[PDB]
RNA sequence: CGCGGGGUGGAGCAGCCUGGUAGCUCGUCGGGCUCAUAACCCGAAGGUCGUCGGUUCAAAUCCGGCCCCCGCAACCA
RNA sequence: CCAUAGGUUAAUGAGGCGAACCGGGGGAACUGAAACAUCUAAGUACCCCGAGGAAAAGAAAUCAACCGAGAUUCCCCCAG
RNA sequence: UUGAGCCUUGAUGUGUAGGAUAGGUGGGAGGCUUUGAAGUGUGGACGCCAGUCUGCAUGGAGCCGACCUUGAAAUACCACCCUUUAAUGUUUGAUGUUCUAACGUUGACCCGUAAUCCGGGUUGCGGACAGUGUCUGGUGGGUAGUUUGACUGGGGCGGUC
């Protein structure tokens, strides 16, 4: 399938210029989030005004900056512990909706926590590492309890 | 029987012939893989044989019309 | 800094990747220039084509309409009292069977040669010396005629020689950069006519694709 | 006959594909080491670089012809 | 679990026998070219699906040649 | 990590003798230059051992040629064009590794089922390849079809249109 680039997914790929994608990939990932789009061939030269000049006005503010010194200086161990017996076995991680869950309640929803592990997915006990976020694209790390106290 | 169960393909007789001309046999035959698809008025991955080029008309006709046009020319999947 | 002071200026101020217009990159290259002697504004298409093969071949001289501003020696060879008319109308020198001895010889310090077809005699087997030279008298241009008073002011009017090299290349000035920009434009489209007029009828790969425009000690960029 | 290579003193092979370029071993003629040879040491003689052209500042080398060798291909009615 | 695989109930149609013709999609062989290689044989036999007294087609995204024509079908012609 | 295709910018050209690092081609006694050149140290590298370069401190307008003499050919300074060579931007590769969405499983367990013939579920293991369907250039004495001139004290070599 032919369509119009709208955000940044080509690294020889612009704004207003057309790439060939499978329709089943472009209907996943670029359609829906307004990223690249079918046709479109007949608006393009507004682009420029419209969109270029647009979003290269908010990043002459945000952030206009480099690194942050608030949150994210430190590493400790947090109060998050892991479930797993005697083997030391964990059989398979339930990952975002166990690991900060207090309650594992059955009748109705367990919330869907927004912690980032370096690896995606526990698979072991022990001492791993997890982050939290800080600012819009920032994130702190932390150490599990292994004592369970 | 091969079925793409989407863009027409089946089994069917035919010539193959490129410059001698020889009466060598075709018999027009596609490649067969299958796919899970989720439809979520059902809690199942389901899954369907298919060739290739099929999914750019499993989007341009929907997978319920897709199916439905099975049931309309009464072919089991 | 291993650049010169002349040449770290022309540096930013053009770079060969980048496009140009010729219609406004012509003006501009007068001022690319940095030799203290005299400079040319000189066309270079890049080959090709094959270097060797005779039948690919391209060698020839043609009139500019500005000319290049360089004053040229012309030699006439005609008998009796039209030889002094020949002289104050645009002939540099005067030919006879003498000087005939110091072409055989190759020694010649000319642009062009013109001739009467009554003296034409003197120089007419001449070709395998004045030829590879792009000099020899030819009747098929006016540099052999009865009226040579007027074909030395067609000799003094402005004309080039051009010849493919073995690296792929040939060279040919367009003028000096003296001129009004639109005195180099048509030079440059006069002198791509008649490299044109010239194409190789059997020869494969590109003639006249990739042409550029440059300076002594300067720079140059694309047509 | 086509295409890419082979042919460089009597016998074998570098050099050619970058124009500044002729070499080496063995034969032959010197000798040397040995009573003496296959080998080994190192000088001298033999130059249409198969064979004929083309072009220049520079081809035995590049682009061709002619005769043989190595190896199988296409370019028509 | 929702479902699916499987199961149960009600209404509906077809299955085979063939005679000859016939529509829809595929389709030889032995010949002949005095071999044989594109071509012929041949869309004939033969196969799957399907049907009526006929079948089928059908209202120009077609012909025509400056004149104009204005669905399909069928016989004598067009034409060896 | 870069073998290759494309991009961009830096760097570069010394057999040897005779003074010299002449890349190639074409110009040229005046031309490079005062916000700039040398040189040898802490410490490195290239190699034809000839010399020379990156970095840095300096010292502070230079300097070459003619004559003499090398070579096809000059020796400042250069338009234009290669060679080699390291990075930059990018696509693509041999490999190592990581994720699992694709793929295999001639693994395991469950359900269909007091049926393991094979479909679905649960799940481990490897992982972007294989398998297949062909496009395409070969090879194929196996397969499928097929060709093989005449005159002749016997065809055989020989004569012959």
């Amino acid at each position: 399938m032919q369509v119009i680039l709208l955000d940044k997914v080509a690294n020889l790929g612009s704004l207003g210029d057309q790439v060939n994608v499978k329709a089943g990939y472009a209907r996943n990932f670029l359609v829906p989030q307004g990223k690249a789009v079918p046709a479109t061939k007949k608006n393009i030269e507004f682009f420029e005004a419209r969109r270029a000049e647009l979003e290269a006005k908010l990043a002459e503010v945000l952030a206009a900056a480099n690194a942050r010194a608030e949150k994210i200086n430190a590493l400790e161990t947090v109060t998050i512990a892991s479930k797993a017996g005697d083997e030391g076995k964990l059989f398979g991680s339930i990952g975002t909706r166990d690991i900060a869950d207090a309650v594992t309640a059955a009748g109705v929803e367990v919330a869907k926590s927004e912690v980032r592990l370096p690896n995606g997915v526990l698979r072991t006990t022990g001492e791993h590492e997890v982050s939290f976020q800080v600012h819009s694209e920032v994130f702190a790390k932390v150490i599990v309890n292994v004592v369970a106290e | 029987s091969r079925v793409c169960q989407v863009t027409g393909k089946r089994p069917v007789t035919g010539n193959n012939r490129s410059h001698a001309l020889n009466a060598t046999k075709r018999r027009f035959l596609p490649n067969l893989h299958s796919h899970r698809f989720w439809v979520e008025s059902e809690k199942r991955f389901v899954t369907l044989r298919v060739s290739a080029k099929g999914m750019r008309v499993i989007d341009k006709k929907g997978i319920d019309t897709v199916l439905a046009e099975l049931r309309a020319r009464g072919e089991k999947y | 800094a291993k650049l010169t002071k002349r040449m770290r200026v022309i540096r930013e101020k053009v770079d060969a990747t980048k496009q140009y217009d010729i219609n406004e990159a012509i003006a501009l290259l007068k001022e690319l220039a940095t030799a203290k002697f005299v400079e040319s504004v000189d066309v270079a298409v890049n080959l090709g084509i094959d270097a060797r093969k005779s039948d690919q071949n391209v060698r020839g001289a043609t009139v500019l309409p500005h000319g290049t501003g360089r004053s040229v020696r012309v030699a006439v060879f005609t008998q009796g009292a039209n030889a002094e008319a020949a002289k104050a109308a645009g002939a540099e020198l005067v030919g006879m069977e003498d000087l005939a001895d110091q072409i055989k010889k190759g020694e010649m310090n000319f642009d062009v040669v013109i001739a009467s077809p009554d003296a034409m005699r003197v120089v007419g087997q001449l070709g395998q010396v004045l030829g590879p030279r792009g000099l020899m008298p030819n009747p098929k241009v006016g540099t052999v005629t009865p009226n040579v008073a007027e074909a030395v002011k067609n000799a003094k009017a402005g004309q080039v020689r051009y010849r493919n090299d073995k690296n792929g290349i040939i060279h040919t000035t367009i003028g000096k950069v003296d001129f009004d920009a639109d005195k180099l434009k048509e030079n440059l489209e006069a002198l791509l006519v008649a490299l044109k007029k010239a194409k190789p009828t059997q020869a494969k790969g590109v003639y006249i694709k990739k042409v550029s425009i440059s300076t002594t000690m300067g720079a140059g960029v694309a047509v």
